[PDB]
RNA sequence: UUAAUUGGAUUCAACGCCGGGAACCUCACCGGGGGCGACGGCAGGAUGAAGGCCAGGCUGAAGGUCUUGCCGGACGCGCCGAG
């Protein structure tokens, strides 16, 4: 079939507003809570995020607000594949 | 070739001995057909020199074809006690029952005492 | 049969039809003059063939 | 692996063999039964079963 | 002009007609591979066929040979196709006597294009690579 | 875009380049079908293993399997390690 980032474990799905500074990612999932994801080491060299890359993060048991952490990014040609299948709606980006 | 449940006659042992320790030596210097259904048809034809039929063979269906067929050939032959010797006399560890085994070398005089015994005995 | 499974056809004609003499390959093979090897192999093996670069 | 060598038929005082030789080969190797043809088995033969 | 004339010669006109008396009647192509002789997988089929034009072989025609003639024989019934996944009906028409079998059974999906993405011109090739 | 549209090369020094003018093969790619364990040991094996065919179904086509019964004369991936 496919090998797609889909939610394994406790993931959540990261898709930012705003760039604080130092790494700090404001997310606007569809869960509610203000998150502030930040980045681990291995991905710091070869990739580039922005704004409107849904990307995957991974969120952690402590306070389960502000939380998240990228582990891997999404390719255009996926951005707008996940869709069809309705694993997520593109109306948590626009309102 | 029946099971010993058919009294057909007895068993002399000068036979055993000079018939079934006769086929190693027989072995060594010729060629060797072994098993039930690989000779019936070299013995319908009337290819078989030392055909030594046994008794162990069970159910009472495929034991008897040589008896049979004896009083359309010739068969020069013994009776086999067993099996053992019988599969060791050549080749392999199996129930054996007829080595009928074609120009059996060095061991002749054994053919011309007791082939002709067992022909004059009965048939 | 179990020998009318791994076995090949005679193709006589395209790329398949010919391979190194001492390599195996298909693809770029010499045929002038009759010698058939790669084009790789031909080049580390030419002057104990006898020839000779001049120019 | 069973056991499967009988009814070549056979009794008693006098045999007659079902099957018959092989013409092919040597005899001794027998036909087939399967009733509308002796195929022979190995070698090949449809004489319309005799 | 509801009646099919191929070349002046109705259907069982020619339906009764010979295969070397039919081969004056087609294009170039045809001509030739008729004067060739048929593969072995089209005798194959061709043996399938006839049966299944008598009273017998009441079973869906199957095939991966394309390459066959359609032929008076075939005009009437409905075999099938393999183009490349899956076979495919082609009801054979009058009309169709000449072209290749394989001819109607389409083998690429029709493309319907998106949008351009990150290459696709050089205004955004090295801006996104870092 | 697609079932697949196989890969490597990205300034000079990547783009008629991989001697690459691919109908089958070449072929590494998507759909389908069938074969392959030198060698040591295990269930089993001359009451007959491995192993092979005229004819007919299934099949795109095939003793590849099954129907049908013929043959061949010793070994054995149905089990473990290895290769
Ligand atoms: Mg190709
Ligand atoms: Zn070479």
């Amino acid at each position: 079939v496919i090998r797609v980032p889909l939610p394994e474990g406790n993931q959540l799905f990261g898709v930012v507003e705003q760039a604080l500074g130092a790494g700090w990612m404001d997310v606007r999932c569809e869960d509610g809570k203000i998150r502030r994801c930040r980045i681990p080491g291995k991905l710091r060299r070869r990739v580039w995020i922005r704004v409107g890359d849904l990307v995957i993060v991974q969120p952690w048991p402590v306070q389960s607000d502000k939380r998240g952490d990228i582990v891997y990014r999404y390719t255009q040609t996926q951005v707008d594949w996940l869709l069809r299948k309705g694993k997520i709606t593109q109306e948590f980006l626009t309102g | 070739m029946a099971k010993p449940s058919y009294v057909k006659f007895e068993v002399p042992k000068e036979l055993a001995e000079k018939a079934l320790q006769a086929v190693e030596i027989a072995r060594d210097t010729g060629k060797i057909r072994k098993g039930t259904n690989e000779t019936t048809k070299a013995v319908e034809r009337g290819q078989a020199k030392l055909v030594i039929i046994a008794e162990d063979v069970d159910p009472e269906e495929i034991v008897a074809h040589l008896p049979p067929l004896c009083e359309e050939k010739e068969i020069p032959y013994i009776y086999v006690p067993s099996k053992k010797e019988l599969g060791a006399a050549a080749g392999i560890e199996v129930a054996a029952a007829s080595v009928a085994i074609i120009e059996p070398g060095k061991a002749r005089d054994l053919v011309e005492e007791i082939a002709m015994k067992v022909r004059e005995l009965m048939k | 049969a179990k020998a009318d499974y791994n076995k090949r056809k005679p193709r006589k004609f395209g790329k398949g039809a010919r391979r190194c003499i001492r390599c195996g390959q298909y693809g770029p093979i010499i045929r002038i003059h009759g010698l058939m090897l790669c084009r790789h192999c031909f080049r580390e093996v030419a002057p104990k063939l006898g020839f000779r670069k001049y120019e | 692996m069973g056991q499967k060598w009988k009814l070549y038929i056979v009794k008693d005082g006098k045999v007659i063999r079902k099957n018959k030789f092989c013409p092919r080969c040597g005899p001794g190797v027998f036909m087939a039964d399967h009733g509308d043809r002796w195929a022979c088995g190995r070698c090949g033969y449809t004489e319309w079963k005799k | 002009r509801k009646e099919f004339r191929y070349r002046g010669y109705t259907l069982e006109q020619l339906m009764n007609m010979s295969l070397e008396e039919l081969a004056k009647l087609l294009p170039a192509r045809q001509r030739r591979s008729l004067k060739r002789g048929l593969t072995p997988e089209q005798k194959k089929l061709l043996r399938k066929i006839r049966l299944a034009k008598k009273g017998k072989y009441n079973k869906p025609i199957r095939t991966h040979c394309r390459d066959m003639i359609v032929l008076p024989e075939m005009v009437g019934l409905t075999i099938y196709v393999h183009n490349g996944k899956e076979f495919v009906p082609v009801e054979i028409k009058p009309e169709m006597i000449g072209h290749y079998l394989g001819e109607f059974a389409p083998t690429r999906k029709r493309v319907q294009h998106g949008a351009p993405g990150i290459g696709a011109t050089r205004s955004s090739m090295f801006v996104a690579v870092k």
